[PDB]
């Protein structure tokens, strides 16, 4: 249970119907706030699998989160959305078992439209092009 | 959250994870119009920047010419001091 | 889609327009600037004529 | 546990799209207060593998601070970026 960061990859798909991989890193450690509890411990052994849920949340989170996102918006800004997809609005935390996930670290972006980013390293390409 | 009384049956949440038309036109104009979206975004950046480089085109011209101006000035009145010499040779 | 056609179209078109009119305007005030250098020239010019 | 910097090798992409691969130093000590306490030695065996968390956690800081950057800006201004990303800001 310690903070050892497990990776995570959900498909998720833009209301313009653009779909794109994710390979999305997660932070995570289950918080104590003492060892003498024994019902802490019973919600981090209420979950059957602690992994499994905690990415199927996120993930519905993020799937969620970015559906109702326009394909308008689906640049570097999206880092920001997601990130306060995961994040109350003002850590991620699972009452149930006790989770806490910390912080998510993104890794990679991979739309399934070759065309996509092709068009955008073309893009970029002929701006330092035109520079 | 969703609730079904008679097995006290309760859905916190309902995450979605795909939708996918049966027809192929369907999603193959609907990639197409997006595909066209950033498409006509970069071609927006060309146009922008065609126009951009042929604005400092325009002011490069403009200002060589100035300067061919200002060249012909100074000349001018060194030709008006050479006229000067010349008339007395004359 | 090809209302959107249409539009990104039309819109580039106004784009190219005030582009064409704004670049027109610089030609104009090049033309400004060198139509004084050159009257100063023609002063050179007159008093060596 | 000696500063002995170990290297990593972290890939990240721009927001617009331009993945870009890194190679990338760190320098790397644990403080030690007092030899006496018997509790910092219990953070220090805390971690798993410290060497991992730091490179997922540092690199978790990399691309994030990165991908917040435009692609407008990936010079050599980059490395005052990153630079600024592990270190707190005062």
């Amino acid at each position: 249970l310690g903070p050892d960061f497990f990776t995570d990859v959900i498909t998720i798909e833009t209301a313009d119907h653009a779909r794109l991989q994710l390979q999305l890193a997660y932070n995570w450690h289950f918080e104590l706030k003492n060892r003498n509890d024994p019902a802490e411990a019973a919600k981090l052994f209420s979950v059957p699998d602690f992994v499994g849920d905690a990415c199927k949340a996120i993930a519905s989170r993020v799937r969620g989160a970015v559906a109702s996102v326009t394909f308008d918006d689906f640049h570097k800004n999206s880092a920001r959305i997601i990130r306060m997809a995961v994040f109350g609005f003002e850590q991620a935390v699972f009452p149930q078992n006790g989770l806490v996930v910390s912080s998510v670290d993104v890794q990679s972006v991979e739309p399934v439209d070759q065309r996509t980013r092709d068009a955008l390293q073309r893009s970029v390409q002929l701006a330092i092009e035109i520079t | 959250q969703a609730v079904f009384p008679q097995n006290g049956l309760v859905v916190s949440s309902v995450d979605v994870q795909s939708v996918e038309p049966v027809d192929q036109r369907t999603r193959d104009a609907l990639q197409r119009s997006v595909q066209l979206a950033i498409e006509i975004t970069t071609n927006s950046q060309e146009a922008a920047a065609k126009h951009e480089a042929q604005r400092l085109e325009q002011e490069a011209r403009g200002r060589l010419e100035r300067q061919k101006i200002l060249d012909q000035s100074e000349a001018e009145k060194a030709r008006k001091e050479l006229l000067e010499l010349e008339a007395m040779s004359m």
